[PDB]
């Protein structure tokens, strides 16, 4: 069980600075070079920073002078010091740790760093339930809206995380600086009105946390 | 720089079948420093193939990988469910190490015509002063679809705003979200939203509408 898990990430403001921690266990950490990286929100691997078991770093261009990564041998962390941010520096940022022929054989789980001048905002939550004047048909799909929260991440769960199948979270688009996200969940006819229906959604940048009943609609 | 080209851009497989994907490298790699990544939705890269060839840990037998110089390759001897990822080369002879743009896997699976649900807005938005209209577009296959939006049977473009999911795990099914926002001044100023879906699985669109003023 080698594991390497990175913290720190977080919103962040153009031109800031912030640091990122990755701590490495199971291993012996002097031995390894280790390394950053971090996958833009289109899915692009790019290289970051390296530093030798000795403590030599590389960098690209690109971030070389902003970027210094550095190493605690005692602790067993790495670490990346961010600074002079930009929005280009957005990304999920992964620690990895390199073997001589310059594979990530072992890579932590990640840690979103988003670089905008935009303030964090809560979600609203909107209850998605079909037209009073709908028909009914077997199965039911409902769900919820949220919508003009930042930074991301939000999750959802349906009934406190009971109601697991028939679920589809999309993905959430950033849309003038807020994010909107949606969820459906389908369950038989039934099932609902009887059993309560309620999606719960959490936005831990803001400390919010919000439920949000399904109830049928009626004119 | 090393560039790393990767074809196809999205391969779609049969279970079963044998799947081959490329890497060229705009110079010549010592082979020694050509690596393979898999990245499974929702989850971290993890090493696949090390040094052209050799398969990483934990990796099942049915992958390979050859190649030398300029052109790489990797093949899964018959594509399984669970080898829906994506895939990525990546170089470590030069500096800065790069990687390519990846190659997303998907399986095949039986069409399935979507299941599509309009929402009006909800009377808590309405009180905020907006007007968000929905249409969950859900399992469907293949892939490609189109959502259009009118309004009184008027074609409504801006406002929309688009989410897919990934290939579904248990099912290799595909949904799509839509939602169309205007102010509750516009909303309450027409009647008929309307989102209609065209998909290879019908001959007509399939159209979900509601009224205003229904009850």
């Amino acid at each position: 069980e080698v594991k390497l898990v990175e913290s720190g990430g977080g919103l962040v403001k153009p031109g800031g600075s912030l640091k990122l921690s990755c701590a490495a266990s199971g291993f012996t950490f002097n031995n390894y070079v280790m390394v950053w990286l971090r996958q833009t929100p289109e899915k692009r691997l790019e290289w970051v920073a390296s530093i030798s078991r000795g403590g030599s770093t590389y960098y690209p261009d690109s971030v070389k002078g902003r970027f210094t990564i550095s190493r605690d041998n005692a602790r067993n962390i790495l670490y990346l010091q961010m600074s002079s941010l930009r929005s280009e520096d957005t990304a999920m940022y992964y620690c990895v740790r390199g073997t001589t022929i310059v594979a990530g054989d072992v890579w932590g789980a990640g840690t979103t760093v988003t670089v905008s001048s935009a303030k964090t905002t809560p979600p609203s939550v909107y209850p998605l339930a079909p037209g009073s004047a709908a028909q009914t048909n077997s199965m039911v799909t409902l769900g919820c809206l949220v919508k003009g929260y930042f930074p991301e991440p939000v999750t959802v769960t349906w009934n406190s995380g009971s109601l697991s199948s028939g679920v589809h979270t999309f993905p959430a688009v950033l849309q003038s600086d807020l994010y909107t996200l949606s969820s459906s969940v389908t369950v038989p006819s039934s099932t609902w009105p009887s059993e309560t229906v309620t999606c719960n959604v959490a936005h831990p940048a803001s400390s919010t946390k919000v439920d949000k009943k399904i109830v049928p609609r009626d004119c | 720089d090393i560039v790393l080209t990767q074809s196809p851009t999205t391969m779609a497989a049969s279970p079963g079948e044998k799947i081959t994907i490329t890497c060229s490298a705009s110079s010549s790699i010592s082979s020694n420093y050509l690596h393979w990544y898999q990245q499974k939705p929702g989850f971290s890269p993890k090493l696949l193939i090390y040094r052209t060839s050799n398969l990483a840990s934990g990796v099942p037998a049915r992958f390979s990988g050859s190649g030398s110089g300029t052109s790489y390759s990797l093949t899964i001897g018959t594509m399984e469910a669970e080898d829906v990822a994506t895939y990525y080369c990546q170089q470590g002879s030069s500096i800065p190490l790069t990687f390519g743009a990846g190659t997303k896997l998907e399986l095949k699976r039986a069409d399935a015509a979507p299941t599509v649900s309009i929402f009006p807005p909800s009377s808590e938005q309405l009180t905020s002063g907006g007007a968000s209209v929905v249409c969950f577009l859900n399992n469907f296959y293949p892939k490609d679809i189109n959502v259009k939006w009118k309004i009184d049977g008027s074609e409504r473009q801006n406002g929309v705003l688009n989410s897919w999911t990934d290939q579904d795990s248990k099912d290799s099914t595909y949904s799509m979200s839509s939602t169309l926002t205007l102010t509750k001044d516009e909303y309450e100023r027409h009647n008929s939203y309307t989102c209609e879906a065209t998909h290879k699985t019908s001959t007509s669109p399939i159209v979900k509408s509601f009224n205003r003023n229904e009850c």
